[PDB]
């Protein structure tokens, strides 16, 4: 699906503009080896509930 | 009559009042220019036909020779060729819903089925919609040569807009109609109508007044206040026949409007109405193609008094709300889950400008799709892997199966439209075009007529193309699908395939016919359906599937009984009796019956100069109503359900040295003329 | 058709093309619709060139 | 040449008598082919296989 859409609309490569983390989260992700992106609004973004969460070590 | 005895500068252009001199006109008695007395002049009266039938002689009934109770011409209901015919035979007049036909040939066929089924000689009208320049592109030229062939189309009502004056000239003079109907909604539209009538003081014009309390399309203006300013300046145009509708369902419901005693609520003279048309009252008739569940729903929805019809813009008022059209014109519709969803959508998404529309749809996508599959009639198309989904995540086979399920009624083994059949076929043409490679071979689809039972054809077809059951729809075959779904000249798609700026373009267009066939509804739940109806009229729609003839007869009889009790003292013998009803004015309207000389054994010579034509015809007619007076005065001669011009209406043109002989109480007319000196 | 697409021979035009609605492959130089077969027979000489 | 010309003549004679409205229906509606660019991840064999 993606390839067909792209090769038709010349958007195979979509340049990223903002990182998955936010500037206020760009460090706290770096220190947690378990904080990983969750998805919302059809976007894969880092949150705060994922950083140093108490449930990612069950 | 008002006489401005102070000043002598006569006269006002419309002769509203007299001046100083009108005291002095000393011609033997002719001075007494009386004032229009609406309560006396055009009061509803009774008249017995020679067959013993009793009619309500009005200015309108007198025009149509039948009861003063006509049927509007709604596009969904009135387009069915059965309801309109089965009520013409009931004796009441109907205008055919021209809106429901997109092709001249289809309308011509429907007309021909009408003519074959109505009584020989009856005539019908055609309701057109002025804001469809395509429909007036081919309808008007059709009416021209059709009337030229002489089909019994006796009227053309131009609803949803009043034409300009010079185009009304064409509407009147060229196409040989008997009466022209107009549906004004604004006081300025009424001014335009009067500007029209004064241009052709002899061609009758039926003014159909509909307030805002009506059904279907909708008008903002109140029902009374417009006419309460124009009743006077209308009645000063003798050609305009005024008919009020928009929410009438019972005999006593409308009786004050016929009598005119309705103005008492406003401390005004009684202002009688000529005729009364009907809208939503008839949709529950047996002879209507309204879905049984839809009729049941209509009977369910309670009415709303006129004092509180304006609250329809907010809440379900007895189960009826208005809502903006594709173009923002209000449209009174019954209140179903689908209709509530319609209103909510118009309220939040469609009111927005173009820009944020995409985003609003994006943040509301799943919620929209929820009710579009739950409450609306054009459901969300994509449905794959047991989940609602987008289009581009469906295999070809399941795409085709969904198209079948949403465009072919398995119960009646028919297509919603053959043009949809052709769309489906044109899509399979692309499927096979795709999944084949350098073949130059025969297509499994040679004739789209194979598709008249797709259920098995496609099923066996996907064997020659197995992987189309598993490869998803490609995009170039998806955008093509959409481009099909909105090709011109095709019936609009019965579902919604996407969420884009054209959302309403798929959501609202052609949202009317489904009330006729709820079997095309995904679950045949009327709550998906868009049914048009009038708020105030609903408080009378209590019986379902009653014959269309009975309704109008049930109310005409109530009117007759009331008018007998009131203006004839409960004695029917006092009712005047005429042989036939129509054509000549029996009440002395401003028509030349005084120069009509009636007699038993009469001869009167004539020369080339005296007289002109019309009054000569009248002289020949005689005052009273006899077959000869009819035949000499009738405008129309029926030739086996045709309406061709009257032969005598020109062959008896005044001529030099001629003479006519009407002797032995009109038992024979005998016209003479001079030949070679002999007569 | 892929080598045509990356060499800039065809461009998937969509929408209205000279009035008619269109969703398909189009030449890149004159911008006229082209079936999926004429791709080879029409460009294979140039592509390999 | 005679088997060509007599064939042409009897074809056009039929196209006149039968009319040119059904003779197009004798020519079968052949299928144009499209391209079917998939992506086609490498085919997974079955486990036991
Ligand atoms: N005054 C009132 O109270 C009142 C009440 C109800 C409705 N109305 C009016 O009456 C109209 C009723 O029509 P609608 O709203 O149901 O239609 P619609 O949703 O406005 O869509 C009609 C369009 O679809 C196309 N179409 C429809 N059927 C077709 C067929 N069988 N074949 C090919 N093309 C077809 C037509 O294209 P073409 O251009 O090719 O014809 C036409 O432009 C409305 O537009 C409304 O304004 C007024
Ligand atoms: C079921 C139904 C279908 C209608 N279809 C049309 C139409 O195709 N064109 C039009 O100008 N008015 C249409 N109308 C409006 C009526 O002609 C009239 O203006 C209104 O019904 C009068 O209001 P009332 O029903 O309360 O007397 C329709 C009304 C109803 C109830």
């Amino acid at each position: 699906r993606y390839m067909h859409n792209a090769i038709t609309r010349n958007t195979m490569f979509v340049a990223k503009d903002k990182a998955p983390y936010s500037d206020e989260l760009e460090q706290p992700v770096y220190l947690d080896p378990l904080a990983r992106v969750e998805e919302n609004k059809k976007k894969l973004v880092f949150s705060d509930k994922t950083i140093q969460s108490s449930q990612s070590y069950v | 009559r008002i006489i401005l005895a102070g000043t002598l500068d006569s006269n006002p252009i419309d002769d509203e009042y007299g001046f100083k001199h009108e005291i002095f006109q000393t011609s033997a008695d002719k001075a007494i220019k009386w004032a229009p007395d609406w309560l006396k002049e055009l009061r509803p009266t009774l008249v017995k036909n020679s067959e013993g039938k009793i009619y309500v002689k009005t200015k309108f009934s007198q025009l149509l020779g039948r009861a003063p109770l006509m049927v509007a011409g709604m596009t969904p209901t009135t387009v069915n060729t059965d309801i309109v015919s089965a009520s013409l035979n009931a004796g009441y007049h109907i205008e055919l819903a021209g809106g429901g036909y997109f092709s001249p040939v289809m309308m011509t066929r429907a007309i021909d089925d009408i003519v074959s089924r109505i009584k020989p000689g009856y005539g019908l009208g055609i309701n057109l919609i002025y804001v469809n320049p395509f429909m007036l592109q081919w309808g008007i030229p059709l009416i021209k040569d059709l009337r030229e062939k002489g089909y019994p189309i006796q009227s053309l009502t131009i609803g949803a807009g009043v034409p300009s004056i010079e185009v009304a000239t064409e509407y009147i003079e060229d196409l040989g109609l008997t009466h022209l109907g107009l549906k004004p909604g604004s006081v300025d539209a009424i001014s335009q109508v009067i500007a029209i009538a004064k241009a052709h003081p002899t061609f009758p014009i039926v003014l159909q007044w509909t307030g805002g309390r009506g059904g279907g399309h909708h008008s903002f203006e109140d029902f009374h206040q417009p006419i309460i300013q124009m009743y006077s300046k209308i009645r000063r145009c003798s050609n305009i026949v005024l008919v009020a509708g928009s929410g009438f369902g019972s005999d006593e419901d409308t009786y004050p409007y016929l009598s005119g005693y309705w103005s008492e609520k406003f401390n005004y003279p009684p202002m009688p109405f000529d005729g009364v048309l009907f809208g939503s009252r008839v949709m529950t008739s047996k002879e209507s193609h309204t879905s049984l569940a839809a009729k049941k729903l209509i009977v369910e929805c309670k009415g709303v008094p006129d004092q509180q019809w304006e609250q329809t813009y907010k809440k379900p008022t007895g189960g009826i709300i208005t809502v903006r059209s594709e173009m923002g014109e209000p449209i009174h519709k019954i209140a179903t889950r689908g209709v509530m969803f319609w209103k909510e959508l118009d309220d939040t998404i469609f009111n927005l400008p173009k820009n944020k529309l995409l985003d609003a749809l994006n943040k509301k996508r799943d919620h929209i799709i929820k009710k579009l599959n739950n409450d609306f009639q054009k459901p969300w198309f994509g449905k794959n892997a047991n989940g609602v989904c987008d289009l581009q995540e469906m295999t070809y086979k399941e795409v085709a199966n969904r198209l079948v399920e949403l465009m072919y009624v398995k119960k009646s083994h028919r297509w919603i439209d053959v043009s949809l059949r052709n769309m489906y076929g044109d899509f399979l043409r692309r499927v096979e075009e795709r999944f084949t490679s350098s073949a130059g071979t025969v297509s499994l689809l040679q004739n789209f007529n194979q598709l008249n039972e797709p259920e098995q054809f496609t099923a066996d077809f996907f064997e020659k193309f197995p992987q189309a059951g598993k490869q998803l729809i490609s995009e170039e075959d998806c955008d093509y699908f959409l481009m099909l779904a909105a090709r011109p000249g095709q019936k609009p798609v019965p579902f919604v395939p996407v969420l884009d700026e054209r959302f309403e373009f798929f959501f609202k267009k052609d949202s009317l016919w489904q009330s006729e066939d709820l079997e095309s509804v995904v679950d045949e739940d009327v709550q998906r359906t868009c049914i048009l109806h009038g708020p105030v009229a609903s408080q009378y729609t209590s019986k379902v599937d009653e014959p269309i003839g009975d309704i109008l007869n049930s109310i005409h009889e109530g009117h007759i009984a009331r008018l007998i009790k009131e203006e004839y003292a409960g004695d029917e013998s006092k009712i005047p009796v005429v042989e036939y009803f129509g054509g000549k004015k029996p009440a002395s309207v401003s028509a030349t019956s005084v120069n009509i000389i009636d007699g038993n054994q009469v001869v009167y010579e004539i020369d080339s100069e005296l007289p002109n034509k019309q009054e000569w015809l009248d002289l020949l007619a005689g005052t009273e109503l006899n077959w000869l007076q009819a035949f000499i005065s009738t405008d129309r001669i029926v030739q086996g359900s045709k309406h061709v011009s009257n032969p005598l209406h020109d062959i008896l043109t005044p001529a030099k040295h001629s003479k006519v002989t009407i002797d032995k109480k009109t038992k024979k007319l005998t016209a003479f003329e001079n030949i070679k000196g002999d007569l | 058709i892929e080598m045509a697409w990356i060499m800039g021979f065809i461009k998937y035009h969509n929408g209205n093309l000279k009035g008619k609605p269109y969703s398909g492959w189009v030449d890149a130089k004159t911008q006229t619709p082209i079936d999926e077969k004429d791709i080879k027979s029409k460009y294979e000489e140039e592509i390999l060139e | 040449d005679i088997r060509r010309a007599v064939s042409i003549e009897s074809a056009i004679e039929q196209k006149v008598v039968n009319g040119d409205n059904v003779d197009a229906n004798y020519s079968k509606v052949m299928v144009e082919p499209r391209a079917n660019m998939k992506f086609d991840f490498p085919t997974l064999k079955s486990y036991d296989e």
